[PDB]
DNA sequence: GCGGGGGACAGCGCGTACGTGCGTTTAAGCGGTGCTAGAGCTGTCTACGACCAATTGAGCGGCCTCGGCACCGGGATTCTCCAGGG
DNA sequence: CCCTGGAGAATCCCGGTGCCGAGGCCGCTCAATTGGTCGTAGACAGCTCTAGCACCGCTTAAACGCACGTACGCGCTGTCCCCCG
């Protein structure tokens, strides 16, 4: 049966970024944990921040303020431009 | 008379942890809130329960660490907290790195 | 072009991290910035990871990214050692580091 | 300010935290634990409240925060 | 009600509508609500139980925040649960190491 | 004025019903019900990845259950289970 | 066929190779029961937990997928298996 | 003949387990021990032989950890050898029960 | 701030436990074969939950009085540290 | 000067008192309950097909057990000063 996994776009991502390189099963494996796991955190601790301010709709402005809780600095900063980058774009286009 | 160095020390411990009042005056401690803060956010307001929960949260949380501290000091066989304690006890507890 | 991802210029799936944020119970409704922005905090992190495990790779003269080569990654970086300070990785080993005392004089 | 943080103060704390003796370098020492422990949670705190949008950080934030860090307290609205 | 139909005295209608409306599932049992104001009665039953023990042996009608702490930090099984919980005006057990006492 | 609920009042008749002649402070009547509410969310997000993780859309008191006995210490979740089934079972009587 | 003593399959040696990957030099002899002592607490936490799912999800056979949610509830996240 | 100096394989030893990630405990007794310790809370138990592997990388990576905090105890005692005291504080410290 | 006591820390030495090596011994790991239990996929029927509306009191804020207890100024008890004796 | 037995501090124990938050009732309202329809999640019985267990023997790497001595655990001392009163 049909096992999804980010698999694909981990490769895309790996191809882009160092061409000559491939990937082991478990450590595709590995990298298709930890998505789901930064996955889960950041929808979680968006899901408690409708939550305590009584809203029933997770808005990229949650996925947001949900990223500076869960971060470390560089990481949350870049992150944060890169992600509002492509909701801008994505609105436009 | 003069009590033998260390013995209002015992006492003294008996006294604090039969009570439960906080430790740390509220005022510095609350322009120490506000300080941190400001470097945060600017113009910013604070409940009068918001600052006490940071101060129970805070001192419970040094009276633990503490306690844990004065374990490594015997660890040592010694009977003098360190700083070099804290720095272990934190590391341990995986605080510090 | 079709794709969401392609018009937020993606390689993450944003159809994909739709459908989740759904099946998922983080809320009654979701926004659709929130997708798009969350399927591409996944792709800077994937990157940000494979760029230094990849290195890791390369000094290990190999060109296959095994776990080891995550693991050297991850705890390495400061940040995203704590991001992954609660979290093992099958197969990554540790940070060869000896203490001071234990050496010969 | 963090000075405000006085060496008796520091030392009540430490003994209802069992500790009979104390080093000089100590006090200070207690001091940077204490102010990163704050940062960290007044950071998370702020946080909440710039995403509630008010000029006014609530007992709420701070709450939200202590368990986010794995302090949670009890009292002020759990 | 159903606290009554359950023998609770924990509001069994409360629980259901939490449940429904904090996001754990997109549908929710009936037993589920009955079950779980159970299980937080019994709890909350233990707590009061040696809370109020605690004010008797602390000579005391009302019981105050540190007799919750004496209860939870005594018992074995609550203190574990409430292994990282810091309780308002708890203070400490009274303990001190022996090396630290006079000779 | 805002009409802000709480579990104060039952906290009270199962006080009463442990401790009849014995009374609560205000600021561990917070206690009570901040207590109330870490142990309601713990309980219920366990039972939440439990229906999740078996890819199911409904938590009954089964899940509930075993959620409880995942969040509880041996004896603590004995007596809980108990309470539970019986209440349930109970409840199932009347109707 | 019944089951007995298995922690000493935990062997001295192993006990030491692991103590080495951990920076330790010089091991005292009353470590190795302590070891065990430790490995044991551990492995009984996370199979009354992994089991506790495999109870639930109405099962024989325990799963990679129980333990590392096991795992995840006890604060030790494991990566390399699912999830 | 030829003896290695006490310490001197020691530090060997380490060099060489920290290069290599494969597993330290031997497979068979560790699956042993753990369908003991299963059997003895339910009887009737199966494993995915990946099962057993996840618990057992779970294992270890948590007794390394666990070693590299004992010995920074040892250190702490101005001792170089590890003891069961050691192992003990580390836990106490960790919150661990 | 003052004054002095005991705890930290450094030096040394004793006693021994733990690292090392070798020969002996045990069982792990290998891959190869055989068996069925149980998971996972499948297919039908229906019970149980969500959802809507209309009626009803459980639960909350607002209210006042009252008593459990936080306060105090007097006396009752258990530790400790000084001085006396060898 | 060290060791023993003595002395006086420091804090429980009490009786009067006193004040403000407990715990109680007043009454309104909004969340719960009731009666009811609709459809679907999941129960359950059928069926197949993976991988888990079992069992064996050729091979040998690992584990065990003992011998030896080295260098570390720790117990002692001795000084100087950093904390407690
Ligand atoms: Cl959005
Ligand atoms: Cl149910």
């Amino acid at each position: 049966t049909r096992k999804e996994s980010y698999a694909i776009y981990v490769y895309k991502v790996l191809k882009q970024v160092h061409p000559d390189t491939g990937i082991s099963s478990k450590a595709m494996s590995i990298m298709n944990s930890f998505v789901n796991d930064v996955f889960e955190r950041i929808a979680g601790e968006a899901s408690r921040l409708a939550h305590y301010n009584k809203r029933s709709t997770i808005t990229s402005r949650e996925i947001q303020t949900a990223v500076r809780l869960l971060l470390p600095g560089e990481l949350a900063k870049h992150a944060v431009s890169e992600g509002t980058k492509a909701v801008t774009k994505y609105t436009s286009a | 008379h003069r009590y033998r160095p260390g013995t209002v020390a015992l006492r003294e411990i008996r006294r604090y942890q039969k009570s439960t009042e906080l430790l740390i005056r509220k005022l510095p401690f609350q322009r120490l809130v506000r300080e941190i803060a400001q470097d945060f956010k600017t113009d910013l307001r604070f409940q009068s329960s918001a600052v006490m929960a940071l101060q129970e949260a805070s001192e419970a949380y040094l009276v633990a660490l503490f306690e844990d501290t004065n374990l490594c000091a015997i660890h040592a066989k010694r009977v003098t907290i360190m700083p070099k304690d804290i720095q272990l006890a934190r590391r341990i507890r995986g605080e510090r790195a | 072009a079709k794709t969401r991802s392609s018009r937020a210029g993606l390689q993450f799936p944003v159809g994909r991290v739709h459908r989740l944020l759904r099946k998922g119970n983080y809320a009654e409704r979701v926004g659709a910035g929130a997708p798009v922005y969350l399927a591409a905090v996944l792709e800077y992190l994937t990157a940000e990871i494979l760029e230094l495990a990849g290195n890791a790779a390369r000094d290990n003269k190999k060109t296959r990214i095994i776990p080891r080569h995550l693991q050297l990654a991850v705890r390495n970086d400061e940040e995203l050692n704590k991001l992954l300070g609660r979290v093992t990785i099958a197969q990554g080993g540790v940070l060869p580091n000896i203490q001071s005392v234990l050496l010969p004089k | 300010n963090i000075q405000g943080i006085t060496k008796p103060a520091i030392r009540r704390l430490a003994r209802r935290g069992g500790v009979k003796r104390i080093s000089g370098l100590i006090y200070e020492e207690t001091r940077g634990v204490l102010k990163v422990f704050l940062e960290n949670v007044i950071r998370d705190a702020v946080t909440y409240t710039e995403h509630a949008k008010r000029k006014t950080v609530t007992a709420m934030d701070v709450v939200y925060a202590l368990k986010r860090q794995g302090r949670t307290l009890y009292g002020f609205g759990g």
